[PDB]
DNA sequence: TACCCCCCCTTCGGTGCTTTGCACCGAAGGGGGGG
């Protein structure tokens, strides 16, 4: 008995339609569960064929959750609602998140179900459960509440969402409290037993206002930069000039100062490329000149809010795994690399798959945005096998890319 | 009116209204079967007659239903289905037998005039109206609209396959270990109880159906195997599909090639080993569906041999969730590749073929992970589980591709199967640069008008070449440079370039292309014992990339 | 002279980067199959 915030689509725009794939066993045996006891607690009811609208539907389980959730993929409903959680009901970002020393994010996504859905909308939100074998037709279904996973659903909630938070806002004023989509991120400066205490002080405040919890624990201030170097050798073969002389080429559209005519003349002639070359004087203070540059950051990169966030992952081998977030190209706001992830030296899809979830987490307490991903795997492959390995409550968007190294020049 | 189950509300597309297009001249032999039984519609209350106040009309006609005298009726919505609503389909898929478990007792029943006993919407009956023919032209006809749904409408299938959900629903869930395959109106009825209480839980579900209005004939009603089911022949431990006639036509046509195709593709998935490579070659950019065309040396012998297959019969098995699930594949060359799904060894669930050609260059160990990726979708969906795959490759093999490739890319869980031929990558690029290897920096560059370019190189020990290239393109001269450093040199050369466009191509270590330059590139590269590539970038007064690009552009 | 679904094979052309050529992909029309 509350009160429905009307939602509209943008201007001139219909709702999704996107096809639901297939789903294994143990994932569909957890959605028709969770599908069941959501509809006898009235939070979803089944619908027909005449709601032409669909969103894909699967399950996941959270790091070492051992419990399923229910995940709908409303990426393409997101983008069809951007007028309501920009524009006029949106959240402020804290730029003092990511300065914390410890932040905690928090699964709040079951307190939606509480304030109920505008009736006018819930023709949006519908999504079939698919059958082993195609036994039986899809069934669908239809959000009564406020949907987990939908970006409307922070907005609507944030005026009681604030009103919950504020006792605590007060009783601890310095802590500081973020919430992007179905997570909440909490960060203080306190030290490990103290923060995870408040937390649980934060728990049990959401308890008593009909909350539950199903934490993760970063540590922003620790994230380190990923730049560009230039390799160290004692001696010099043509090709090891030629490789280098095509990084400094290349980063030469991101630091402008870069100069290659004293390490050119090195390579005037036409030798082997095993061939040992002594560096002449300007040679090697040109190279020294381009070592401190390269220490140096780029000029005029900065945040613009009104532009996406692009993301390009470089698998680079051994596990090694390099990223750099940026709006426009070579002004990129963040750079860094990634080692000694889960499936590493055996599984290349989970790797992507843990990557691109630590690059989003990332951009999510920095900006308060997902990245738009470039990523270095077919089509085909990725569809295939990524829900096995996805862990998080949101979906980014992405692309696919193949751009072979010709010149590695975010790793050595 | 009467009101069997519960309506689904319809409506038309905002601002726009119903079908206004005339009838189709209808043979009066069609029409003696038409108002045959479009009177005897009127009498249970599916059809209605309607006053001249209904504006609308839409045309009729009728075919025999297959394999019967009966008549269906079909009415052409085309016009009224461009102006309604969209529906979003329940229909996800198709069953297939290798995903049935074994069940004790089995019943198959197919239910009457289904469309016809699934009440439409009030407010949208209006919408149907047509009217019906004569012997002659001098009597008008009675106009009617639907009471049900019709045969030939964009929303029928998906209002009768949901509200049969939701009459199934109270039965599913009072009797819960009875399996019920719901396909349209086709019903798969199995249990593990004994066929004496089958039978009589068999009679309260048609009983149920009955209560809603649905019947369930004795003639579509099947109480004996082997139960044609889906086009298939259930047998109690075995299935197979239905008899298939390879056409025997002296003289093919195009219409002809593609009748034999789809046989074949629907043959693939029980019958191991069929190709369709060379038949599928005969339809390639071909103008008329009637024209005749000969058949090529290459698909007169794969179509007999794959006659040879279909002669003997081959069944396969159902689905045991204890067991594990087991795909082997196998390489039939050119881009051809089957695999059989099996628990049992020998048994097979079902088998199948890839053989899609993705991108201008590949390798076999691409097109591998490609059909991998195929039967695991194709097994998530009958299954819901991926199977151990069996794969002729390597396992060192395997782990060179992946660990190298620029793009992730990954297998299941995987065991090697000695089974020849291999799948192999045909050469390696080296990491670093050969000593004692001769240096060819290469270069290509053509001209947009005159579409003529050179292409050489220049070597550390003073070897040139140039050739002039006559219609070409700067790409082409660019792969063209690296097949002449590639000719003119030993069994280990370093090659230093500056097209991004050929190190790219070469660097993924195809060993088939649609190229035939690449091919050759190809050739010569699988014959090297140590090749390095090499970029840099040009116009930076590189090595002799300066030098032979002087010569290339002269 | 109809409807809906799944599959393969081919054409063709939009998309974006390898660039005004070349490579990739998805819609579509051919066929098979189901009701
Ligand atoms: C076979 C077939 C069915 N259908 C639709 C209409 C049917 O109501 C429904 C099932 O068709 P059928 O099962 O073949 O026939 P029926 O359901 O009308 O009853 P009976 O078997 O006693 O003759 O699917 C078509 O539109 N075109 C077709 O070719
Ligand atoms: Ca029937």
């Amino acid at each position: 008995p509350i009160e429905t915030v009307p939602v509209k689509l943008k201007p001139g725009m219909d709702g999704p339609k996107v096809k639901q794939w297939p789903l294994t066993e143990e994932k569909i045996k957890a959605l028709v569960e969770i599908c069941t006891e959501m509809e006898k607690e009235g939070k979803i009811s089944k619908i027909g064929p005449e709601n032409p609208y669909n969103t894909p539907v699967f399950a996941i389980k959270k790091k070492d959750s051992t419990k399923w959730r229910k995940l709908v993929d409303f990426r393409e409903l997101n983008k069809r609602t951007q007028d309501f959680w920009e524009v006029q009901l949106g959240i402020p970002h804290p730029a003092g998140l990511k300065k914390k020393k410890s932040v905690t994010v928090l699964d709040v996504g079951d307190a939606y179900f509480s304030v109920p859905l505008d009736e006018d909308f819930r023709k949006y939100t519908a999504f079939t459960i698919p059958s082993i074998n195609n036994e039986t037709p899809g069934i669908r279904y239809q959000y009564n509440v406020l949907p987990q996973g939908w970006k409307g659903s922070p907005a609507i909630f944030q005026s009681s969402m604030t009103k919950i938070l504020e006792p605590f806002k007060k009783q601890n004023p310095d802590i500081v409290i973020y919430q992007y989509m179905d997570d909440l991120y909490v960060g203080s400066d306190l030290e490990i037993g103290q923060h995870r205490t408040k937390i649980e002080e934060l728990r049990q405040h959401l308890l008593r206002w009909g909350l539950t919890t199903p934490g993760y624990e970063l540590h922003p201030d620790k994230w380190t930069v990923q730049p560009i170097v230039l390799p160290e050798k004692d001696s010099w073969t043509v090709n090891d000039i030629q490789k280098l002389v095509g990084k400094l080429n290349w980063a030469s559209q991101i630091y402008p100062g870069i100069k290659v005519r004293q390490l050119s003349k090195l390579l005037r002639g036409t030798k082997a490329l095993t061939e040992v070359i002594p560096l002449t004087e300007e040679a090697e203070l040109e190279l020294a000149e381009n070592r401190e540059i390269l220490k140096e950051p780029v000029h005029g990169v900065y945040y613009d809010p009104s532009k996406d966030l692009i993301a390009e992952i470089q698998k680079q081998g051994q596990g090694q795994w390099t990223y750099q977030i940026y709006q426009e190209p070579f002004k990129n706001l963040k750079t860094g690399k990634y080692a000694r992830m889960r499936g590493a030296h055996t599984n290349d899809v989970k790797q992507l798959t843990e990557a691109v979830q630590k690059i989003t987490t990332e951009s999510i307490v920095i900006w308060g945005k997902t990245p738009k991903f470039k990523l270095p795997i077919q089509k085909e492959t990725w569809e295939t096998w990524w829900t096995e390995y996805w862990q998080a409550t949101w979906i980014p968007e992405w692309e696919f890319v193949n751009t072979p190294p010709l010149v590695k020049l975010w790793y050595q | 009116p009467i009101s069997p189950i519960e309506t689904v509300p319809v409506k038309l597309k905002p601002g726009m209204d119903g079908p206004k297009v005339k009838q189709w001249p209808l043979t009066e032999e069609k029409i003696k079967a038409l108002v045959e039984i479009c009177t005897e519609m009127e009498k249970e209350g599916k059809i209605s007659k309607i006053g001249p106040e209904n504006p609308y009309n839409t045309p009729v006609f009728a075919i025999k239903k297959k394999d019967s005298t009966k008549w269906r009726k079909l009415v052409d919505f085309r016009e009224l289905n461009k102006r309604t609503q969209d529906f979003w389909e329940v229909q996800l898929g198709i069953p297939h037998p290798a995903g049935l478990k074994k069940k004790k007792s089995v019943t198959v029943l197919d239910v009457g005039d289904a469309y016809f006993s699934v009440p439409l919407d009030e407010d949208f009956r209006k919408y149907t109206a047509f009217t019906i023919p004569s012997i002659n032209n001098e009597t008008p006809g009675i106009r009617y609209q639907y009471n049900v749904l019709p045969q030939g409408w964009k929303g029928s299938p998906a209002i009768f396959q949901s509200s049969m959900t939701k009459i199934l629903e109270p039965f599913k869930k009072q009797n819960p270990d009875i399996v019920i395959y719901q396909y349209m109106d086709d019903l798969y009825v199995g249990s593990d109880l004994e066929i004496g209480q089958h039978r009589t839980k068999i009679e309260e579900l048609r009983q149920h159906l009955l209560r809603w209005g649905l019947t369930t004939p004795d003639k579509k009603h099947q109480k004996e195997p082997p139960f044609l089911w889906m086009g298939y022949e259930l047998h109690p431990d075995k299935w197979t599909v239905q008899p298939i006639v390879l056409p025997e036509k002296d003289s093919w046509t195009v219409n002809d090639i593609q009748k034999l195709v789809g046989k074949l593709n629907w043959a693939s998935q029980i019958y191991p080993g069929i190709k369709v490579r060379q038949l599928s070659k005969l339809l390639r950019g071909t103008k008329a569906l009637t024209e005749v065309i000969p058949l090529t040396e290459e698909a007169e012998l794969e179509l007999a041999e794959n006659r040879e297959i279909l002669k003997e019969p081959v069944h396969g098995v159902y689905y045991d969730p204890s067991k594990d699930l087991i795909a082997e594949i196998q390489k039939q060359g050119q881009g051809q590749w089957t695999y059989q799904i099996y628990q049992e060894p020998f048994k097979n669930l079902k088998t199948g073929k890839y053989a899609r050609m993705r991108g201008a260059h590949t390798n076999d160990v691409k097109q591998l992970t490609e059909a991998v990726q195929k039967i695991t979708t194709e097994s998530i969906v009958i299954w819901g589980k991926t199977p151990k795959f069996k794969l002729p490759i390597q396992k060192e093999t395997w782990e060179t591709w992946w660990t190298e490739y620029w793009q992730a890319t990954w297998i299941p869980e995987w065991e090697f199967v000695n089974t020849p031929p291999l799948v192999k990558l045909w050469y390696q690029l080296e990491k670093e640069p050969i000593v004692g290897a001769e240096t060819f920096y290469v270069d290509g560059a053509a001209n947009r008008e005159t579409k003529l370019g050179k292409a050489g190189y220049v070597t550390n020990k003073g070897r040139q070449k140039v050739v002039p290239l006559t219609n070409t393109t700067n790409q082409k001269t660019e792969l063209q440079a690296i097949y002449l450093a590639l000719q003119d040199s030993g069994l280990e050369v370093n090659i230093v370039t500056n097209s991004q466009y050929a190190l790219g191509i070469i660097q993924a270590q195809p060993d088939k292309s649609e190229s035939e330059l690449v091919n050759q590139i190809i050739e010569q590269l699988i014959k090297k014992e140590k090749v390095y590539l090499a970029w840099v970038p040009a116009h930076k007064g590189i090595g002799g990339n300066e030098q032979v690009d002087k010569l290339v552009s002269a």
